[PDB]
RNA sequence: GCAGUGGGGAAUAUUGCACAAUGGGCGCAAGCCUGAUGCAGCCAUGCCGCGUGUAUGAAGAAGGCCUUCGGGUUGUAAAGUACUUUCGCGGGGAGGAAGGGAGCGACGAGCUCAUUGACGUUACCCGCGAAGUAGCACCGGCUAACUCCGUGCCAGCAGCCGCGGUAAUACGGAGGGUGCAAGCGUUAAUCGGAAUUACUGGGCGUAAAGCGCACGCAGGCGGUUUGUUAAGUCAGAUGUGAAAUCCC
């Protein structure tokens, strides 16, 4: 597709509001990188590759009383225009509560990880 | 104890059929200023009467505001009616920077140092609701969590 | 003012006498000028008295006589041929009015 | 500065500031107490806007300073930490003129603010001509060795024997010296302001 | 020709003047190639009068640099 | 400098124009910009033809409008 | 070209003094030239410590101001006196720069010494010393500052909303008050507020606004895997980063 971290990310974003058990998704080493970190912050349970031919992503979703595991969760930067911030630009979303996944050369992490080594690159999207 | 502030008041007129009929309105603000709030507006024949029924009405509802080291923890946008408020927090040092419709509402929040603005519609009676709005749906790590 | 000048000069062409509009009633006194800037307005004629013939010759101020649709320019009395106000106790400032000894 | 009738300022703000013989019966807040003008002895219909309005008033006429520093001095102590009213009369005390006279070297502010754009006043040794000057703690404020001798000073601490200095000062009548030991709080400052009126004016 | 003189910062009471090695055409207080000291009349800021740097100077000197009568007086001071 | 470009033309003799394309963005919005630039290469030996993608460098300018000289060919064509 | 004249215009100045200092041209040097410049004069045009005053001063008997006519206000008295201390007079007289010259030394380096002070006398310091003008704009709302009298949709006010037909605080006058404290008002000119072109900040069913439709060129965008190049992009070092400034 055009963006598929876009895509992924609406189609998670997509089986929350209906509260789903899993979801399915292309799977690609760029996607698996991010699931990891989502999975690590306390945004999914986890995931499994699955797929009899094709490789997906399944991925069980969590959700607990009151508001969901994750009540928003976008991507700034499109193909259209690609964004990037320097170690000192990463944002704090929701004043810390929530995380931003940064691609950086070490490698993708959100910014208090990208914070402390040091580095900046493209902002991924925010949760 | 509790301290209030008050915004402004107007005269406020309508054509009654058998004349003009005067009704005074007042904004006041009820706080404490270790974390609760309380807006209020109320309506009556004199100043005075307006100013403390609308006093007894911001103490009846009143909000919690989380407060961080004299600020507040994630910038809000709130958007009352054609009016708009939005809040950012600030470092030590800084001051409340804002309108006179929300300065009053946060000094009495307790909060110390924060950056905000107001955007479309400037109305004070609706720039404080759109106030007291965003400061309600402000969330701290906790919350989040727990909630979570 | 064209070249966005404070004050412009500019001779008379006729002072004659205008009416205000339906909220008013009375005798205004105007004067057609042909200014350096080479435009033909009217000018109105502050004061209880002046003394503005044909050749009168006065600088041109700006402003807008609500009375008077069109009157969009005030005469600076003081200057040039435009004798000041005579007896003028209150606005000296204005219409140029020594003050008497 | 203002510059001017100053016997008039006290009765309007209805509260008796302390410009000049404000001690003496002579003071017109003791023999009539209403602002000037003709208009004084009606009933006066203030407003909210006119509580803070003539708050801050008279808080800037004790001072004796324009509208313009005043507020900047208010944008300031705004800024820093700690409760803005408690720091406002921080900054305002801390006005070289303002020392100048809780010291006792002069009459008043006035004459204070006089002595100070005259040289006739030094900081540390350093002479200062700045009644804008902001006196920090540990700092010494005398008088000038040359002007030690002018009667005027001469009679002005000649008085300020046996009298006493607030908890933020210490003079030596003897020397002729003082010294800024720290910022004067609310509690030690006995004005008749109301700190929470003036920060609302300025709100709006 | 690449000349030593001296750079007046004057200015009402303040007399203070900057031996530097600038071309002849430049100004008197124009752009200058490198400063390699300074010049004190009074020598009431500081205790120190001046401070031509021997070394640096030295260099200047031999490379075509030429220093003016006055100068040549406070920089033969050393 | 060394530029790479396409030969759209070889009809003069020992010379060939080359189209050198470049990306930039723009020095408001920023979004990338498609510009070519035609040079007038040197090919004494008539070696490249019309289609072929080669390089260029900066020599001595062997006219007013030529002050480049082919230097090696990438590919073999691409019309 | 400098000063200046006349004209124009709403309008902008001494046809003044002088070279010692700094700097520049020429000469080995002596030295010469230099209204470049250093100053003074005229005009508050602006800014800084004092426009119509500053400080002092009688439970306050006069005058100006206001007034619900009770009162209140201006409170050096509205008299005087002293003042920050102006102005003015006398004396000294700065550089915030020392040589030119002369003596020693090879009139070279260096050292030493003398003359010349303001610019062919200002500043500042010291001494003496008289209190020594004052007015305009505005007071319905925005604009801070009140009524009486006169007049009466009458005369007039007004940037906008308006006001005036016998109680008008917006007309004219008077008493009083506010502002300016020669500034303040006023007139003219430049910037933003306007997220009302909105990249950050926007809209198009009915408020201004989607092409009548199809199709199609350029262009934009475009599934997946691998390799080379790597031009774009990104990174380190280095050169320039005009100077000045923006920012601190």
């Amino acid at each position: 597709m055009q963006d598929p971290i876009a895509d992924m990310l609406t189609r998670i974003r997509n089986g929350q509001a209906a509260n789903k058990a899993a979801v399915t998704m292309p799977s690609s080493k760029l996607k698996v990188a991010i699931a990891n970190v989502l999975k690590e912050e306390g945004f999914i349970e986890d995931f499994k590759v699955e797929g009899d031919t094709k490789p997906e992503l399944e991925l069980t979703l969590k959700y607990f009383q009151g508001k969901a595991v994750v009540e928003s969760i976008q991507r700034v930067s499109r193909p259209g225009l690609r964004i990037y911030k320097r170690k000192d630009e990463l944002p704090k979303v929701m004043a810390g509560l929530g995380i931003a996944v940064v691609s950086t050369s070490k490698g993708v992490m959100t910014d208090r990880a990208a914070r402390q080594a040091g580095l900046g690159g493209e902002i991924i999207c925010y949760v | 104890e509790l301290q209030e502030k008050l915004i402004a008041v107007n005269r406020v007129s309508k054509t009654v059929k058998g004349g003009r009929i005067f009704s005074f309105t007042a904004l006041t603000v009820v706080g404490d200023g270790n974390g609760r709030v309380g807006f209020g507006y109320g309506k009556a024949r004199e100043v005075p009467a307006a100013i403390q029924k609308a006093m007894e009405k911001a103490r009846r509802n009143m909000i919690n505001v989380a407060l961080n080291n004299g600020t507040l923890q994630h910038p809000v946008k709130g958007v009352h009616t054609g009016s708009r408020v939005f809040m950012q927090p600030a470092s030590e040092g800084t001051g409340i920077i804002a309108g006179g419709a929300m300065r009053a509402v946060l000094e009495v929040a307790g909060v110390h140092n924060v950056l905000a603005k107001a955007y479309g519609s400037t109305n004070p009676i609706n720039v404080v609701r759109a106030t007291i709005d965003g400061l309600e749906n402000m969330n701290s790590p906790e919350m989040v969590a727990a909630k979570r | 003012a064209l070249e966005a000048c404070p004050q412009k000069r500019g001779v008379c062409t006729r002072v004659y006498t205008t009416t205000p509009k339906k909220p008013n009633s009375a005798l205004r006194k105007v004067c057609r000028v042909r200014l350096t800037n080479g435009f033909e307005v009217t000018s109105y004629i502050g004061g209880e008295g002046h003394n503005l013939q044909e050749h009168s010759v006065i600088l041109i101020r700006g402003g807008r006589v609500k009375d008077l649709p069109g009157v969009r320019y005030h005469t600076v009395r003081g200057a040039l041929d435009c004798s000041g106000v005579k007896d003028r106790k209150q606005a000296r400032s204005k219409y140029g009015v020594k003050r008497p000894k | 500065r203002y510059l001017g009738p100053k016997l008039k300022l006290s009765r309007r703000e209805g509260t008796d500031l302390f410009l000049k013989s404000g001690v003496r019966a002579i003071d017109t807040k003791c023999k009539i107490e209403q602002a000037p003008g003709q208009h004084g002895a009606r009933k006066p219909r203030l407003s909210d806007y006119g509580v803070q309005l003539r708050e801050k008033q008279k808080v800037r006429r004790i001072y004796g300073v324009l509208e313009r520093q005043f507020r900047n001095y208010y944008k300031e102590a705004a800024r820093l930490k700690g409760n803005t009213g408690e720091n406002l009369l921080a900054l305002l005390e801390g006005r070289l003129d303002n020392v100048v006279y809780r010291m006792g070297f002069g009459a008043t502010r006035a004459e204070a603010r006089q002595l100070v754009s005259h040289k006739a006043i030094m900081v540390n040794g350093r002479v200062v001509n700045i009644a804008s000057y902001q006196v920090s703690p540990n700092d010494v404020v005398s008088i000038r060795e040359k002007a030690k001798k002018q009667s005027r000073v001469k009679a002005a601490l000649e008085l300020a024997e046996q009298r006493e200095k607030p908890t933020w000062l210490e003079v030596d009548a003897g020397k002729m010296e003082g010294t800024f030991k720290r910022k004067p709080e609310r509690s030690d400052l006995s004005a008749d302001i109301n700190e929470h009126l003036i920060v609302e004016l300025y709100s709006k | 020709m690449v000349t030593i003189r001296l750079a007046r910062h004057g200015a009402k009471k303040r007399p203070f003047y900057q031996v530097v090695v600038a071309d002849s055409r430049n100004a008197r207080n124009g752009r200058f190639i490198e400063r390699v000291g300074f010049f004190n009349p009074i020598a009431s800021e500081k205790e120190e009068g001046t401070r031509l740097d021997l070394d640096r100077i030295a260099h200047w000197v031999g490379q075509g640099a030429t220093i003016s009568d006055r100068v040549a007086a406070l920089i033969k001071e050393v | 400098r060394t530029l790479q470009g396409r030969v759209v033309s070889d009809k003069m003799e020992k010379s060939i124009v080359v189209a050198i394309e470049r990306f930039v963005k723009h020095p408001i919005y920023g979004k990338f910009i498609k510009r070519t630039t035609k040079l007038h290469v040197h090919d004494e030996n008539n070696e490249c033809g019309i289609g072929d993608v080669v390089e260029i460098r900066e020599c001595r300018p062997l006219s007013k409008t030529k002050s480049w000289t082919l230097v090696r060919v990438v590919e073999k064509a691409v019309l």
